């Protein structure tokens, strides 16, 4: 299948507010599929669907052709063995030094010694540039560097899909150069699919290949970082430029005044 | 009326809040043994709910073994009986203080810190990332923190017994003049296996349960928020101090009735 | 799916270099690296970060024991590996 | 010695930090009276501390009374005084139970639920961006939380025996059968105004003033993590607790001795 | 005096750990003053200096010619009415309703009637855009508008320095595009000085008149905006550009292999 | 610093109109407004919020008995804050 995930028409609702009423979008294999919106639509649900959680109320989800909501309990366990994901936070966990983190999936699905261990989990953290940090502890961490100990840790099982829930957020300029750098040395090696969650407009589109713009509960836009910069859309060209005023008012909707100006 | 639907909305989210705590323990105890996974897990856990809570156990049972001496050395001495002093002080630990009062405060210390810790551990996602590794949270890190609540709370009530019997004895025959050899005989023929050391195990292991149970499940429900984990550590002190003090009466109609 | 096979100073591998097919040829070390001078590598499929450090192992045990050890066939991706693992020229030639 | 050092080493920042808890107190209590200021500010803080501490409380002591009333009647009824049993439970409460088990279970709700708060406060800049307004916060925020835990845990501590008493006589009369004529009118003429009722309200002043401050300290030294928030709660409860049972034999030894 | 803020050889320790050895920097009056830096370097404390909060060890800060540390604690009461500032979480109180926070400084030092202060605080209110939202509790303020109500409270008793710290910090384009407005209008109507710290290079250039970057813990450029894109040290252009490598190393500090890849 | 002077029909201001100097003037209303049909204002220093809230006030007052009222006079720094805080024409005339 030349599309490794398939969302063919998803509804999801929390409680009473409804997200997404009939998205539909695809991930190619082998590509850097970017996802970009505004900041409060919850498009960290969206990884949620995609990683076989919480179940959405109408739609289809494929993963390389096989339904993730309409799966088994130990069928999903052995599928999600082939997809990673990188939270927000790093989240690694808050005792087990660094080594201890990265080596966590690789003690429970595999047979290796503990030489062949040591040496593919110093490996692992020299890709992305921690191997001297390796005794150090999650808490001392200065958390720029929280999240590329927590990307040594979702490549260890050598996955084939990455989603990435904010990457660039609250993040230096030094920082954010060398995330950039990373995804795109585990695309061209390793051929990893990557799915990036973000609303940081200007690094995503550097690395993607291509972009779906979620502006409202629909999926407004869609294309190359080229074709995108060329849409005339109003709620596209509010996003993409930083503009104050359009689409999205910048005015809270109120009342009148002279009536609390002069009550 | 508007407040009969409210009352029966109310009821009836109460009911899946039972069921969802049903639920966790449920899916947390039974399936796949794994002895040599947990083995090394439980002793961690045993760590942080036993070893660190002998402080609050040990110091505040030799006070109240002293105030239970002194108090009842005066009421004692007016039928010229305070011979009987350690049979008063061994009775009223063994029964009622020993399971009830140490049960309040690893209610309070270990109940506090293990709502405050799953908490934690779902506000920054590392329950979420274990599922993602195909590990299920409910076996990997509920289940050691059960077993070692409920083995650690009888075992830190036989030592604020054994200490309580100690500072009683500190006041009767050291401060007080009893003479020690009427203290200890009086004690030794008053304390019944069956009736008295037994009936302390039971009332502690059903205490052991139902406080772990409740402070595993108010983290594990909790809002993953800052304040909503201060509000859940608040909610575990309320039930388990409720249900302590609730069972501690059914008990002890039982028991001594 | 993977079985080596010894002509008196090389090493042929073949099948794949998965990181579960490879408790036989970690646990038969010391006896496959005897006299050998190359290792062949041309009949592998596909290899990952668990069979190459399997074959850091090999040159490790070949290289104390012995000569300088020299290889082959190689799929021109294991070497895109060594390029983002950042390995160094000594523990893995050319 | 490498371990006599780093012993003293201890011992010098254990001073300073009851010098710091010395200076907040201080520096709350103390200047300009602003009676008409602080007057909305306490009655909303009177609202968190002590009305919502009334349901730990009037469950906890009915519950408590009951279990005594049925554990002193099998005891009297041995010698034929269990008409005496309304005597036994009163003074049992008015000493040693009223004021303890009141004020542990104050620090487990009321003082967890102020060291939550105030280091919440700290957090999120709260108090930072007070001074930046050119207001203390010393005497806006920390003193009226502190006159409504002096003034709601003796009001708590006297609701406490009034529902633990009914509850004893719940059993004694209604269960048991004593007779209701006998029963009220021995406990009259056995507790005093002097040495029962004020030694009541002297020991739940003493306690109220200790928990309390304990409670706002330990918000106020806290670290502003969510991590060293919850270590502050539980510290609260560990140290409030071997505060209420250790002064409470040294007022026993007064009091009663 | 032309510089508000002035301040001359400043030192500060942290325990043990030495932030900001011997920096100075000037604040002119009317003009909009950047810091920028990394993201570890403690720059947050230096508006803690400035407002006076926790005294330095060794240095001299001028308020309008006075200095801050060597000041009465009530001469430093009535000081701090003339500047405010801006915290990166938009501390609002959480009882007390938007309308109660944006009128708390003016019913503590002013004689206003309950009219006048009705009318007072819907024109702070509507000058940030949260008119409609008065009645709403902070708890339901959806963040980035909790940091324009918090603006409002600022702008309350009239200051003349408005000290922000971080506002451009995990922020939708729009959400930045709106604070950038804002920034600008107070500067231009009721000539406020202006002092951000931050992190977001392209956001702060664009409304700054002079910049100070502190890459170390010296103070090693500073400049207007054009005349820091053509600076030629190597220490500035990682930082301006986002160079993944440079002097602050993209590897930790480890040791060797052949140790850990072969122990 | 704040006084206030009628010539009939004028109500010109004189001074600053700062927000601690303007309880006399609010504690004047409805005695000062009488038979106003404009506000001189060309003898104010400057103005702040509090005072154009006064302001706001007066003109309120002196519509609702009687004509519409205009001004002279002003700072043109008034103009301004009227502009920031985005001030209806009706409230605050030209
Ligand atoms: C010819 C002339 C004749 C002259 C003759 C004149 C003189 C004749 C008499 C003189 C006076 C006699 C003196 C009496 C001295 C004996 C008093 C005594 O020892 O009492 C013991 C106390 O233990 C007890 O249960 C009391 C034990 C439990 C105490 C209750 C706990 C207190 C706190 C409540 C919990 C609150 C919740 C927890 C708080 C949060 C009862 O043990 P007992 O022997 O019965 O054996 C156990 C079994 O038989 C059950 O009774
Ligand atoms: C929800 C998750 C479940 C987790 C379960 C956690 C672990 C559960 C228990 C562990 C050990 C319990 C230690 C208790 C030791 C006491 C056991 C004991 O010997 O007591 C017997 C009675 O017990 C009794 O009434 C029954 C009282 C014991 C029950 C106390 C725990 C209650 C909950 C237990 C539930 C599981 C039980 C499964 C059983 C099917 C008395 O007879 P005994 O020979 O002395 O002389 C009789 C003579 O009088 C005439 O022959
Ligand atoms: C082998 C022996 C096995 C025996 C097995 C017996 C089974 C025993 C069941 C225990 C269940 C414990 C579950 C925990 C329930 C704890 C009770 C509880 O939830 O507390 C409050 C209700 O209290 C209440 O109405 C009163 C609650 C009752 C407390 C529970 C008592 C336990 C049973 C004792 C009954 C004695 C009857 C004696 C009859 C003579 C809640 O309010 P509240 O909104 O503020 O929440 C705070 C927050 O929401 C603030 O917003
Ligand atoms: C001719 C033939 C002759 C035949 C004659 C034969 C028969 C002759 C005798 C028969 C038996 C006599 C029956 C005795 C019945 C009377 C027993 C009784 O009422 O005891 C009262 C209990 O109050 C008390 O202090 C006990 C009160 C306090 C109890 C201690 C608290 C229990 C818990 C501990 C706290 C733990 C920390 C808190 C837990 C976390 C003492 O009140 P009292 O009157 O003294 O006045 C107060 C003042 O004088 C001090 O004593
Ligand atoms: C740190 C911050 C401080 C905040 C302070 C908070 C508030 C402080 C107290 C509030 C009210 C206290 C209510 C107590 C009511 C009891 C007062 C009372 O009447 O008790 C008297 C003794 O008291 C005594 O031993 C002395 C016991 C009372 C002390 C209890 C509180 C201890 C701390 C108090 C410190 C402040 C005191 C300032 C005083 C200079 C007995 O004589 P009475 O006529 O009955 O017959 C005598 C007969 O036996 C022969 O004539
Ligand atoms: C009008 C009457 C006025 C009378 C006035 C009398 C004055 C009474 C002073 C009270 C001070 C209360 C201050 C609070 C001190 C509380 C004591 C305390 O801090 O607890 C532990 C020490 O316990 C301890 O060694 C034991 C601590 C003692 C508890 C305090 C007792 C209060 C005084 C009772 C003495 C009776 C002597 C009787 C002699 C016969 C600390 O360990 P820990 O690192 O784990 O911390 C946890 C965390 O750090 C985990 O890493
Ligand atoms: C070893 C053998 C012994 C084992 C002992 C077993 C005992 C332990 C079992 C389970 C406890 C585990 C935790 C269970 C849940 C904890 C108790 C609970 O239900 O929680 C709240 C209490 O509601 C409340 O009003 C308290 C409600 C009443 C509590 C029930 C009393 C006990 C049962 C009496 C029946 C009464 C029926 C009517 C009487 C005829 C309800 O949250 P609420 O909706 O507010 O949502 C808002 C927000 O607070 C959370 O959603
Ligand atoms: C009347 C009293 C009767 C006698 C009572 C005797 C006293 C009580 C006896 C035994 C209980 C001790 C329990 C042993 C606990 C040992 C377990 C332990 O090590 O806990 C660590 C410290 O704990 C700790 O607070 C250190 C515990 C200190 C114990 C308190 C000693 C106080 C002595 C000075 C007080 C002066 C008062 C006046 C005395 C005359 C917590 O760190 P954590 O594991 O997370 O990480 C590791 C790393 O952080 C530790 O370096
Ligand atoms: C109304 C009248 C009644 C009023 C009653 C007044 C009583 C209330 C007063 C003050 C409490 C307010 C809070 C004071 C501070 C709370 C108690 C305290 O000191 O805290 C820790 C306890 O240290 C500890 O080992 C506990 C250390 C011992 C506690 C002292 C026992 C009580 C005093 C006996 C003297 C012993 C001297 C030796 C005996 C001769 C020390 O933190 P530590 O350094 O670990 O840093 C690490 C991290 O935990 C915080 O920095
Ligand atoms: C043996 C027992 C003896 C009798 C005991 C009788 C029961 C106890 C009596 C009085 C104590 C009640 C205290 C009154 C508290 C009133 C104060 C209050 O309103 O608190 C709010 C709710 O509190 C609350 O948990 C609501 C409190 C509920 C009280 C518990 C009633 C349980 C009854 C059903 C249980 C079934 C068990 C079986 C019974 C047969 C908390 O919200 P908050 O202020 O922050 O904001 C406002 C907004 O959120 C509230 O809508």
């Amino acid at each position: 299948v030349a599309n490794l995930v398939d969302m063919r028409d998803v509804s999801f609702t929390r409680g009473n507010r409804c997200i997404f009423d009939n998205i539909s979008l695809t991930v190619p294999r082998g590509k850097i599929t970017a996802i970009m919106g505004p900041s409060g639509i919850g498009k960290t649900t969206l990884l949620r669907l995609i990683g076989g959680q919480i179940a959405p109320d109408h739609g289809e989800i494929l993963f390389d052709g096989e339904n993730i909501p309409a799966m088994s309990r130990s069928r999903l366990y052995t599928v999600r063995k082939r997809m990673s994901m990188l939270f927000q936070s790093g989240a690694l966990f808050t005792d087990m030094n660094v080594f201890d983190n990265v080596a966590y999936p690789l003690r429970e699905h595999t047979q290796l010694p503990a030489p062949l261990l040591h040496s593919t989990v110093m490996m692992k953290l020299e890709a992305v540039g921690l191997r001297g940090a390796a005794k150090l502890m999650p808490s001392e961490l200065s958390g720029g560097m929280a999240r590329r100990a927590a990307l040594a840790r979702a490549i260890a099982l050598e996955p084939d899909l990455i989603m990435f829930d904010e990457p660039f957020v609250g993040q230096d300029p030094i920082t954010m150069g060398v995330l950039v750098k990373l995804i795109s040395e585990l695309n061209s090696a390793l051929g990893v699919t990557c799915v990036v969650v973000s609303h940081d407009v200007p690094e995503v589109l550097s690395i993607a290949d291509h972009a779906w713009i979620l502006a409202d509960k629909k999926i407004v836009a869609h294309g190359s970082a080229q074709a995108l910069q060329a849409n005339p859309d109003p709620r596209v060209r509010q996003f993409l430029d930083g503009i104050a005023d359009g689409p999205v008012p910048f005015r809270y909707p109120a009342g009148d005044y002279h009536a609390d100006l002069l009550p | 009326l508007n407040a009969l639907a409210s009352l029966g909305h109310k009821g009836i989210k109460t009911l899946r809040t039972f069921g969802r705590a049903g639920l966790m323990l449920f899916n947390a105890l039974v399936g796949k043994p794994e002895f040599r996974k947990h083995a090394p897990l439980l002793v961690r856990q045993l760590y942080n709910v036993g070893v660190l809570s002998m402080l609050i156990i040990v110091v505040s049972g030799v006070f109240i073994g002293m105030v239970l001496g002194l108090q009842g050395y005066l009421v004692l001495t007016t039928y010229s009986a305070e011979t009987s002093l350690g049979m008063l002080v061994a009775l009223s630990l063994l029964r009622e203080l020993g399971p009830v009062v140490a049960a309040l405060l690893f209610a309070g210390r270990a109940g506090s810190a293990l709502t405050a810790e799953i908490g934690l551990m779902r506000a920054t996602e590392q329950l979420s990332s274990m599922e993602m590794m195909a590990v299920d949270p409910l076996r990997r890190v509920i289940s050691p923190r059960f077993w070692a609540g409920v083995i650690s709370l009888p075992l830190l009530t036989v030592i604020f017994v054994a200490v309580g019997i100690w500072g009683g004895s500190l006041v009767g025959v050291s401060w007080k003049g009893i003479d020690s050899g009427f203290f200890w005989s009086a004690m030794q023929n008053a304390v019944d296996w069956r009736m008295d050391l037994v009936n302390c195990l039971i009332k502690s292991v059903v205490f052991a349960i139902t406080v772990t149970w409740i402070s595993l499940f108010n983290g594990y429900d909790a809002i993953p928020t800052s304040a909503g984990i201060s509000r859940a550590t608040t909610r575990t002190v309320v039930h388990s101090s409720l249900a302590v003090l609730g069972l501690d009466f059914v008990l002890t109609a039982l028991m001594f009735g | 799916s993977l079985s080596w096979m010894q002509t008196g100073d090389t090493l042929a591998l073949s099948g794949e270099l998965d990181q579960d097919v490879l408790l036989p040829l970690w646990e038969m070390r010391e006896e496959a690296v005897k006299g050998i001078t190359c290792i062949d590598l041309s009949r592998v499929s596909r290899v990952d970060t668990g069979g190459l450090a399997l074959l850091l192992h090999l040159i490790d045990l070949a290289k104390k024991q012995g000569n300088n050890v020299t290889l082959q066939g190689v799929n021109d991706k294991v070497y895109t590996l060594a390029k983002l693992y950042n390995l160094p020229a000594d523990v893995l030639p050319r």
